[PDB]
């Protein structure tokens, strides 16, 4: 039978060929529900999938053109709070404990040392959850720092 | 005072068609939007049937038509203007009655106080001592009560409470009776519900006196 | 074109920004190298 | 301390022979020392062998005052208050002549007034005060007494001792035949936590109650229902007898509920249970 | 023989592999022979087979319901799945999600039992009677003869404890939590914080039961006066809109540190019926409160002087002091305080 079964691999092959005609279009993956997809063509219209599996609701995918289917003291402390727990996060865990902002006149050099130390140097809740979302994290107004 | 409710009695009681509405519902971000939910609102009612419009709490919009020196203010007045148009203008309405509940009747437009748009001005004062009575009688009624109670005191006792208030003062008798393991309230408990409902703010610096 | 998908070597699988009109994909085929086609410049789709 | 752990036993030896007051006022003197000192391992051994040097005594009206004093002394470490209480209570249990151990369980009560450091310690010497009150040919009151702690915001060790505390609640509710009271400690009770492993005195008793306050009522469905339960609980059903009454008692309170599409279903359910040991009486 | 047997288990592994192929393959025909459906919303029932259904971002439509669906459950303003081609109702889809209700609702982690709140046992027992009870055995109100309560206040110095009360009962309740930080419904635009606290409310009428615990309501909660600025005037506008819609098995908690700002209206008994007062910790609770933050003779002796406040500075207290023994939890005590003040 596994000869028959290699010539049913052939016909998912040819459908895949036959229905994968390259000129898709591209599409919102907005929202995302089951009892499935609701994609936002390109085209200002917004379209339900019954059948299309874990894209973001939001991620851009393609989809059928017509089935529409998918300072020494300073740098040391600084050194330590952000270096040392990411190496030695089960030390600092061990007794059974768990933002730093950083100060300075202008041109003291936080950026220069934040950039000396990358990771992401991101420069207003909106703006803090996404930059978290996207590892190191410097925020001029999973490592934090502000 | 029992306003919200007695426009929830009509819609129980009215053969009429019913649009409740909320004053700031009436409001959107876009120009134009406010006056066009108005005219939306207005004109749908006269053509549908007898209406009824409950636009509570009509504060939100109509207030004095002051300069307001701005837009978004501007906005506002242009829909009271729009209110005030479709409830008496040119192309007179009929069978559209319409009721409007405010907190702060002083704050309205003068305009939109006219025999003819608000020809009742009807007011609902905190209950006296007999509205207290009938509240009291017709909460505790479906109520187990204690035959030790005497509401006459509670009713008696010069304050300012309200037709919610007393809701409260019962409602919270029961929880405590519940929590007491009773179902049958008694007149500790009421006393306990009036203390905690009357609520008596004190520490008034006493100078003042 | 916006995008070239990294080429993914071969089936190169270009992206398109119709201009008011929609964003699709494509092969392109008929010129010469998938990479000296074209980045992110000006583009000529065929119609169907 | 070595100094005073070896100091102890001579006073200990002296009150033998009897000391109606000296020993009591230098342990007093060495406890107030202590507890200036924030010694609360000595304020806890101090404490604990003065109430036991009073129990081996004859103590009748000075233990009481004893621990009564120490406890309105100054202010005492709360952890030396919760040693004391709890060593005079694994005393007291062991005791007799209950009209006369009512005053040391009243003194404990009266030490306990209430306290957030004594509340399981008060509600266990509660309850035991209410049994003795029971026992002693009157529960009307002591169903009354028990009827006062607020054990969900006590909140005992586990889901054990409390919930025997609310069952007994329910025990002295139903001698007193209050039907009411313990029809809200029911509605109080959730019956889910039950399905355990030793839960099964405490659920075969607590159905017990259930079923004895429904009976009252009148209902019958709902009585069902329990012995339903009390039947689905494995102990019952290790037993002749122990089983084969309980489900002649579901089907017979099943019979007695009246017609209705519940009726029917339970009917249904217990005809095709199977188990119904085909007895020439009940099965047909 | 042994060879013949691993040739079956060769050949049972790769019937297995082409098990997972045939997965793949009814994966790959429900593709090709689906097709997706057009979202819209209903305008108005018209007669019982015809229905008028706005194709959002596009016209307006009278369509008819397919066989199996339910034409009670089709209302105006349910999202519907039309067809492509005949454009009728295939079925029906659950109300549009906001993306802020979506944020507040759908990611809300919430685990914390009642034991982890030390003090506050008597303001547990209002709270978790108002809110709770009420869900659960409703018929003992019901025998009473008083209606169910809606909402408590819950005000109270700056961290007494308020997020950690509504989020213990939330859990316990395991029912759908949506936390406010009020102080973000205030808005740019004329009325979006009104359409906000509509859509919130709505959300909540939906799945039911659930708690709305909003935080801060300070801002968005305080007295009209007559001519307020703009801006002023329009959070007036948002309080009495959140006032009017403030039905049924949708509990409330609120949460401020400040009363005197708080309409009378929006404190109505009717409205939020407990006003709890959720106070600094007392000794007697501040020594449970470290007890349960212990994650009793150096317990006792750090009350004897602790710098109770903001309930947070607990635990501080012990973070501290591990960051750093009856000696070494005394000096982080000194050391919060000293760094407080
Ligand atoms: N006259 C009354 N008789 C009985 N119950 C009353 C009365 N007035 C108020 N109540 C109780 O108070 C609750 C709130 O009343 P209602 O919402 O009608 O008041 P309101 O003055 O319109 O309030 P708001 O200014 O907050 O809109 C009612 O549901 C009822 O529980
Ligand atoms: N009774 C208490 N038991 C345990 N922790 C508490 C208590 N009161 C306050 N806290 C702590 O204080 C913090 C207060 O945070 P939160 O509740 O978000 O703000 P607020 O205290 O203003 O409500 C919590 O993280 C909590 O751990």
């Amino acid at each position: 039978e596994l000869q028959a079964m290699k010539d049913k691999i052939k016909e998912n092959s040819e459908k895949i060929k036959v229905n994968k005609t390259l000129p898709y279009l591209v599409s919102n993956v907005i929202e995302l529900l089951d009892v499935c997809a609701v994609i936002k063509t390109s085209t200002r219209q917004t379209y339900f999938l019954p059948v299309i599996e874990k894209l973001k609701p939001g991620d851009l995918v393609g989809v059928n053109k017509d089935s529409y289917l998918i300072l020494d003291k300073q740098i040391q402390e600084l050194v330590e709070a952000i270096v040392l727990p990411m190496n030695h996060k089960e030390k600092f865990e061990n007794l059974g404990i768990q933002g730093v902002l950083m100060y300075g006149p202008p041109g003291t050099g936080k950026t220069l040392l934040a950039r000396a130390c990358a990771f992401l140097k991101l420069a207003g809740a909106k703006l803090v959850r996404d930059a978290f979302a996207l590892s190191i994290i410097f925020i001029d107004e999973v490592k934090v720092i502000a | 005072c029992g306003k919200t409710m007695l426009a929830k009695a009509v819609a129980h009681h009215t053969t009429a068609a019913f649009i409740r509405v909320v004053g700031s519902e009436f409001v959107q971000k876009y120009l134009g939007e406010g006056p066009r939910m108005v005219r939306d609102v207005f004109r749908l009612a006269k053509e549908n049937a007898p209406a009824i419009i409950f636009i509570d709490e009509i504060d939100a919009i109509a207030t004095k038509r002051f300069d307001a020196q701005t837009g978004a203010d501007r906005e506002v007045q242009r829909i009271l203007l729009e209110l005030l148009n479709q409830m008496d203008g040119f192309d007179q309405n009929v069978n559209v009655k319409v009721i409007m509940a405010t907190n702060r009747a002083d704050t309205l437009d003068p305009a939109l106080l006219r025999p003819g748009r608000l020809d009742r001005k009807i007011e609902f004062p905190l209950p006296d001592r007999r509205q207290k009575r009938l509240i009291f009688s017709t909460i505790t009624s479906k109520m187990n009560l204690s035959e030790e109670v005497d509401l006459e005191d509670y009713v008696a006792r010069p304050d300012k409470i309200s037709g919610a208030d007393i809701n409260s003062i019962c409602q919270e008798s029961g929880m405590l009776a519940v929590r007491e393991n009773r179902y049958i309230v008694l007149a500790k408990d009421f006393e306990k519900a009036y203390k905690t409902v009357i609520k008596k703010d004190e520490q008034e610096h006493e100078f003042y006196k | 074109c916006t995008k070239i998908i990294n080429a993914d070597s071969e089936d190169p699988k270009y992206i398109i920004n119709v201009k008011q009109f929609a964003k699709f994909v494509v092969d392109l085929s008929d010129q010469v190298a998938p990479t000296d086609i074209e980045e992110g410049m000006r583009v000529g789709v065929d119609r169907n | 301390s070595a100094t005073v752990d070896q100091r102890l036993p001579e006073c200990a030896k002296l009150a033998k022979e009897g000391r109606l007051q000296e020993v009591i006022e230098t342990l007093l003197s060495l406890e107030k020392q202590t507890r200036t000192a924030s010694d609360m391992v000595s304020t806890s051994r101090i404490l604990v062998a003065v109430v036991k040097m009073c129990y081996e005594a004859k103590e009748w009206d000075l233990l009481n005052e004893n621990i009564m004093l120490l406890s309105k002394r100054r202010s005492q470490l709360k952890q030396a208050v919760a040693k004391m209480v709890q060593q005079c209570c694994t005393y007291v249990e062991e005791i007799t002549d209950l009209p006369i151990k009512l005053r040391l369980i009243d003194t404990l009560r009266m030490v306990t007034e209430g306290k957030i450091y004594v509340e399981i310690e008060r509600a266990r010497l509660t309850k035991t005060l209410a049994t003795i009150k029971e026992q002693n040919g009157d529960v009307k009151e002591a169903a009354s007494i028990l009827q006062e702690l607020q054990v969900e915001t006590y909140g005992s060790m586990e889901k054990k001792e409390r919930v025997e505390f609310i069952l007994e609640q329910m025990r002295l509710c139903l001698a007193v035949k209050d039907y009411i009271r313990t029809q809200i400690i029911s509605k109080k009770i959730n019956t889910k936590f039950f399905q355990e492993e030793n839960t099964e005195k405490l659920k075969l008793k607590y159905y017990n109650l259930m079923i004895q306050l429904d009976q009252h009522e009148g209902s019958y469905l709902s009585i069902c229902k329990h012995y339903r339960a009390i039947y689905d609980t494995p102990c019952i059903q290790a037993e002749s007898e122990k089983w084969q009454q309980a489900l002649k008692s579901v089907v017979l309170y099943v019979i007695l509920a009246p017609f209705d599409n519940e009726q029917s279903d339970l009917v249904h359910r217990i005809s095709g249970d199977k188990k119904l040991e085909e007895i020439p009486k009940y099965k047909d | 023989h042994k060879e013949i047997d691993g040739r079956l288990k060769e050949l049972r592994e790769q019937l297995k592999e082409l098990t997972k192929q045939y997965e793949k393959s009814e994966n790959d025909l429900k593709a090709l022979q689906s097709v997706g459906q057009i979202v819209g919303e209903v305008l108005k029932q018209l007669t019982e087979e015809k229905f008028i259904v706005k194709a959002t971002n596009g016209p307006r439509y009278v369509v008819g319901c397919r066989r199996q669906l339910d034409k009670s459950k089709l209302k105006p303003g349910t999202r519907v799945a039309l067809d492509m081609t005949t454009l009728t109702i295939m079925r029906y889809l659950p109300r549009e999600v906001d993306p802020l209700v979506y944020n507040m609702s759908h990611e809300d982690p919430g685990n914390v039992s009642y034991s982890e709140i030390g003090g506050l046992s008597e303001q547990i027992r209002e709270l978790r009677e108002v809110i709770e009870l009420p869900l659960t055995n409703p018929e003992l109100f019901q025998r009473v003869g008083i209606i169910p309560p809606k909402g408590c206040l819950l005000y109270g110095p700056p961290g007494t404890g308020k997020t950690l009360l509504a989020r213990a009962v939330a859990s316990q309740l395991d029912c759908n939590f949506l936390k406010v930080v009020s102080s973000s419904i205030v808005d740019k635009y004329i009325g979006e914080s009104a359409r906000l606290i509509r859509e919130m409310f709505n959300y909540a009428r939906d799945h039911q039961p659930c708690i709305i615990f909003m935080d801060e309501i300070d801002a968005i909660g305080g007295r009209r006066f007559s001519e307020g600025t703009s801006a002023d005037r329009e959070i007036q506008r948002t309080l009495m809109e959140l006032l009017n819609q403030m039905l049924h098995r949708v509990k409330m908690i609120m949460a401020t540190n400040r009363p005197d700002t708080l309409d009378p209206a929006l404190l109505r008994p009717g409205r939020l019926d407990r006003k709890i007062h959720i106070d600094l910790p007392n000794e007697q609770a501040r020594l449970d409160i470290l007890k349960i933050h212990a994650g009793e003779i150096d317990y006792e002796a750090i009350v004897k002087l602790s710098d109770g406040f903001n309930g947070a500075d607990l635990r501080n207290v012990c973070t501290e002091a591990g960051m750093f023994v009856q000696e070494d939890f005394m000096k982080a005590v000194r050391k919060v305080a000293d760094s407080k003040k």
